[PDB]
Order: structure tokens, then C-alpha cells, then sequence
């Protein structure tokens, strides 16, 4: 199977920054496009990030340079830094691999940012 | 784990993402002829 | 042009088995993805399995582990294996590369399975 | 047919079939935008 | 310019393009869900 | 930033022939897909032909074997030939690369075509 083990969220104050982390099994990152979404109460799933198999990154709209996706190879984990949160970042995040997106997810990671 | 082997992982990744992709696509493609029809009936 | 032909249908009972081929000209099989699909009588054409260059699979959920995409590198040939076939597994199937479904259907193979 | 040959025809395959997975979403686009647009008018 | 770095910048481009396309497909199915429940509604 | 700068275009008459070109800056096109668009006035941009990385090429079913698409590596640019053109062919014809139509487009090049 594929694991993802999503960590790194919590409570923080806005204005702050998180770094969130998704440990994957059974696929190798250096070789896999890696995904961050996110999800708030009642909302669609919204795509936040990406990073393809050669190190390039996008990022959505809300975002707006506040974000960067990364990854260890070693550790097989992708990790998402978000700098200057705001109360709309409010939600679980989540990392997935677009080939299993239809399949399976992880139980995500919630953040919650709070004025 | 060589340069090949993570263009082999790439390309692979790849197709399975596109036939996904097309599959969605033919999905929404048909709930949006259902809706053509609904709003062209007599 | 490219060649799609289609065979390994015909009539089969419930919880049967069938093998379908088609054998393909102009472009390779173990070059391109491959895919199977299948149209019942008024129905929308339907996505059943898919190959990719490199060998991995997938299949629709109708399939359930029942179906079986392979290939023979030699004969530029693609199979698809059908076991525990069921009446809603009536259609005539097709094989196809995703660049040419917009250009090219060959005449596909008639399955009908009978209880 | 060396492994290099394969995954030029793979890469090749891929990039005219995203071409056509767009086409189709940009009619598909219009196609909601017609229905969007007769859903809203007064 | 070697055919591996021509490979590698294929490869990327497909990826980027993969994400974009996913991107837009869930932006129209929220859309086209939208509409179906309008259609839907007592 | 990626730069497009299309040139070309003109008034030209029915059964005439044009070459558009656009010069690029900032990617690669023998390593990247480099796809013509047009929008005539009011209408939604059309895709019109593509080549990918390693030389294939589509076109619409607008161009009907009148286009051809081509590049030249050193010169770093993408052209367009549209032999015998029709007043139908009359829009704003535009070059991009598909990871970028979410993010810039150039100004394009005018072509009216006139019986």
C-alpha cells in the first residue's frame, strides 16, 4: 500500500509559521510528483502546492509566495513551510501522489490559526 | 537508484495520472451532455 | 495510419472467462500506453484498463479484479484477460492509445455474457 | 528498440495527449459557461 | 544540451502541466456540481 | 520570466499564405511543447497546433492540413505557416507553452484575412 503520515499542524498564532511533514511508504519521492492540499469544514479540496520529480514547484493562488514545498530524500517525507499565516489558512491539509488521488488519503494534518 | 530510474518512475507516474485525468473528463462530460438535455427538452 | 484489430469475443455464460486481442500496427506497444474500453447499447463509452509504457496497470472499478491487461512485445498485441464475467459485462470493447481517441475507433469484439 | 527510444515514445505519447486533454477541457469550459450564463441571466 | 536534458525539461513540463489540468478539472466539477444541484432542488 | 514576442501577421488575402513567429526567452523550445493559439473577437481562444518536445505535431480540424507548425532551436523560435487562408482564419494568433497559459500570455499578432 501507500502510507502518508501527515504531522506538523497545530494551533498557531497568525502571522506565524508552520513547517508541515508527510512521511511516505511504498512510493519514493525523488522519483514521484508530491502534492499538498487542503480542505476546510464543508469546503472541496483545494490544491496548494506541488513539487514534480526535477524539483519544480507551483504553488495556488492563496498561497501567494507565503509557501514552499520541499522534500528529504532520505527521509522519503515532503514537507510544506507556510510563513505569514492568516485565519483563512484555517483547515486539514493533506499530501497525496496525483496517481492516488482517487484511491486513498492519509488522515491529514489540522491547522487552525487563530488573530 | 539511477537517473533512468527516476525518468522510468516519472513517465510512469505520468500515464497513470493521464488516463485518471481522462477518465474524470469523460464523467463530467457526460453529467454536462445530461444537463444540455435538460435545458433543451421541448 | 494506425491498425486496431479487435478479437477474443463472442458468447459466453455467467462466470465464464474470455481473452480479447487486438492486434496493432503502426505504432509499439511497448512504447505506447495502452487501453481497453467497452460500450454497451446507448450507453457512453467506458474506460475498462490501462497499461502504461513501462508495464504498470490499472483498472475501472467495474473490472473488481476480475480483468487483466497484458502484452506481447512480438506480436504488438493487447490482451485483456476476463474472468467471472457477468451479464452487465455485455458491450463490444475496444482497444486504443489515448493520442488517437479522437481520430480512430476499429470495429471492436462483441462480448455477450448469458446467465 | 533501445530503453531511451521507449521513453521518447512514451514522453511524445504524453505531451499529445495532454494537448488533447486540454482541448477538450476548453470546450468543456465554454460548455459550463454557456449553462452558467442561462442559469444567471435576468 | 544532451538528449537526457532534454528528457529531464520534457518530463518537468508534462508535470507542471498535470497539476494545472487536475487543478482546473476540480475547479469545473465543483461547478458542474453547483449546477446539478441547482437542477436538483425541491 | 518567460518572454513572447509574435510577429508576422498582417493583412493578407483569401488563398494567401502567412509565417508567423514567436520569438522566445526564458525556456527551451527543443525541450519543451510549444502550442499556437488565435481569438477573433468575442470569442474564446482556440487551440490551433502544437509540436511537442521531440517534434510531433496536432493541429485542429479548423487548420485542415492548411498549417504547419516548426521551430528553429538556435533562433530559439516557433513558427506557423497557413497556406491558403480563408476570412474565417481572422484573430489574434498567440504562442505559449501549456505550463504557462495559467500565468502570461504576449500580445499576439493580428491576422485579417480579406476576399
Amino acid at each position: 500500500q501507500v502510507q502518508l503520515q501527515e504531522s506538523g499542524g497545530g494551533l498557531v498564532q497568525a502571522g506565524g509559521s508552520l513547517r508541515l511533514s508527510c512521511a511516505v511508504s511504498g512510493i519514493r519521492v525523488n522519483v514521484n510528483a508530491m502534492y499538498w492540499y487542503r480542505q476546510a469544514p464543508g469546503k472541496q479540496r483545494e490544491l496548494v502546492a506541488i513539487i514534480t520529480t526535477f524539483g519544480s514547484t507551483n504553488y495556488a493562488d492563496s498561497a501567494k509566495g507565503r509557501f514552499t514545498i520541499s522534500r528529504d530524500n532520505t527521509k522519503n517525507t515532503v514537507y510544506l513551510q507556510m510563513d505569514n499565516l492568516k485565519p483563512e489558512d484555517t483547515a486539514v491539509y493533506y499530501c497525496n501522489a496525483p496517481q492516488f488521488t482517487d484511491r486513498y488519503w492519509g488522515q491529514g494534518t489540522q491547522v487552525t490559526v487563530s488573530s | 537508484l539511477s537517473l533512468l530510474d527516476k525518468i522510468i518512475g516519472a513517465v510512469d507516474q505520468i500515464q497513470l495520472t493521464q488516463a485518471q485525468l481522462e477518465e474524470r473528463q469523460a464523467e463530467m462530460e457526460g453529467a454536462v451532455q445530461s444537463i444540455q438535455g435538460e435545458l433543451s427538452k421541448l
